[PDB]
């Protein structure tokens, strides 16, 4: 690392500077003022104060880039969300008046909630002895499924079966599907929490 | 309302009065009710009376000291019949103890002894890098690894027991706790030697309980051991006696305990 132990990383949040003084606790305040001694790292590129920044949809777009091409990368995520848009507004459109109450058209709303719909809460982790990897199911961290849910909506829509379909367009339908609990993923899911069910023998060892 | 009866079976030092003392929440058959649940412990003997405990048992804890490497390894062959004669109960597996492993990868390799890779009706599939009298029990329904000592996992055991619920004097108090401080702070057999008889027990002027015990022994070097040096271990047992003795009586208490040769 080019940067020293003593740099520390910096805080892009912009709300956070504009407490008043008054509502600082002792504690907050202790950090402020300790804050003003630390050298702060330079911010990197990606993650600004805008209003319309969205650590998921970073992170997500992060995920597709394939040898560091993250205008491509980028131009693919803002593709989808459009594609999703238009889908919703068609869909909206063609409705009945009490049907167009319960049609989403945010694409942010509807991505994070098709990466919810596919996130799982348990998993199995091996573990060795014996010459034997033991595969005991394990209640999986909060940052370890949000990662394979999303790794699972990009493999999925990697998939070679899928010919000549664009990635905006298979992502679009994948996220549609995930919205309403249909779909690979949501099975892809299903698959792993029937199969840990099904290996609850070694379903108390808590020392992975 | 909801019952459960719970036989607790296992080696003689396997900890089944710790668990039981653990999950009654205190070191006492045993009563747990929680809610709407009912919970009957039957402590039993280590290998009649586990048998005929069984005979009305709802479910099993079978106990497996894991830091005795020379039980660990397999059930008791009494043990195996009695389960066997009773294969319709439900039965558990609780290793205890496992605080005193140094290396925690063992139970894996136990459980697929004790449980002959069997339990709850599934069965275990793993490979491996490149590629008669019976020692286990295949109908285990699950398996628990606890320490009893530190309660470590014992709520988990509880819980578990309590969603399997199905349709349906002071002068000893004061013996008791004084013999449970004689138990932990003398050594071999010196604590089952110790006779206990009361000189006092009164309400003193401060309403405070003044109590006076004796404790009869049969020989001088149990009388040297239970002073200790300087008298410290002796004023130790009855510090500790009346703490708790204050928690139980929910009053003052000032219990004075005097050594005597049995003669």
């Amino acid at each position: 690392s080019r940067y020293s132990p003593e740099f520390k990383d910096p805080l892009i949040d912009k709300e956070y500077y504009r407490k008043p003084v008054e509502e600082l606790t002792e504690e907050e305040k202790y950090v402020r003022e300790l804050k003003k001694t630390q050298l702060i790292k330079a911010a990197p590129a990606g993650k600004t104060s805008s209003v319309f920044e969205d650590p998921v949809i970073s992170k997500f777009t992060n995920m597709m880039m394939i040898g560091g091409n993250k205008v491509l990368a980028r131009s693919l995520m803002i593709q989808t969300l459009e594609a999703v848009k238009r889908k919703q507004f068609e869909k909206y459109h063609a409705a009945s008046a009490e049907e167009q109450a319960t049609i989403e058209r945010n694409p942010y709303t509807i991505f994070h909630q098709a990466l919810k719909n596919c996130e799982p809460m348990i998993g199995l982790v091996p573990i060795l002895k014996g010459g034997r990897f033991y595969q005991v199911p394990v209640p999986l961290p909060d940052r370890r499924r949000r990662f394979l849910a999303m790794k699972w909506m990009i493999t999925e829509c990697r998939d070679k079966k899928h010919q000549r379909t664009l990635m905006p367009e298979k992502l679009s339908h994948k996220l549609l599907e995930a919205f309403h609990n249909q779909g690979p993923v949501i099975k892809r899911k299903h698959d792993l929490h029937k199969m840990a069910e099904a290996n609850r023998a070694l379903a108390h060892y808590r020392w992975w | 309302s909801r019952v459960l009866r719970v036989v607790l079976l296992g080696a003689p030092n396997a900890g089944k009065s710790t668990l039981s003392n653990q999950l009654l929440g205190r070191k006492v058959l045993g009563v747990i009710t929680e809610k709407e649940t009912q919970v009957i412990l039957l402590d039993t003997p280590g290998i009649e009376d586990p048998w005929k405990s069984m005979e009305s048992a709802d479910l099993v804890v079978v106990l497996v000291d894991v830091s005795d490497k020379w039980t660990r390894n397999q059930l008791s062959p009494q043990l195996l019949r009695c389960l066997t004669k009773y294969s319709q109960i439900p039965s558990v597996l609780v290793m205890n103890k496992v605080d005193c492993l140094k290396q925690k990868s063992v139970l894996l390799e136990l459980t697929a002894a004790l449980t002959e890779g069997v339990v709850n009706g599934k069965k275990l599939k793993m490979r491996q890098a490149f590629h008669p009298q019976r020692i286990g029990w295949p109908h285990f329904k699950e398996i628990f690894m606890l320490s009893a000592l530190s309660q470590e996992d014992v709520k988990t055991l509880k819980q578990y027991l309590l969603t399997q619920a199905q349709p349906g004097t002071p002068e000893e108090i004061c013996a008791n706790i004084i013999r449970e401080k004689l138990l932990e702070h003398l050594p071999q057999e010196v604590p089952y030697n110790v006779q206990q008889k009361t000189a006092v027990w009164e309400e003193g002027p401060g309403g405070e309980l003044v109590i006076q015990q004796k404790l009869l022994v049969p020989k001088e070097s149990y009388v040297k051991l239970l002073i200790g040096p300087k008298g410290h271990v002796i004023s130790q047992i009855a510090q500790e006696a009346g703490h708790d003795l204050m928690d139980i009586f929910l009053c003052d208490v000032d219990i004075r305990l005097s050594v005597k040769l049995l003669k």
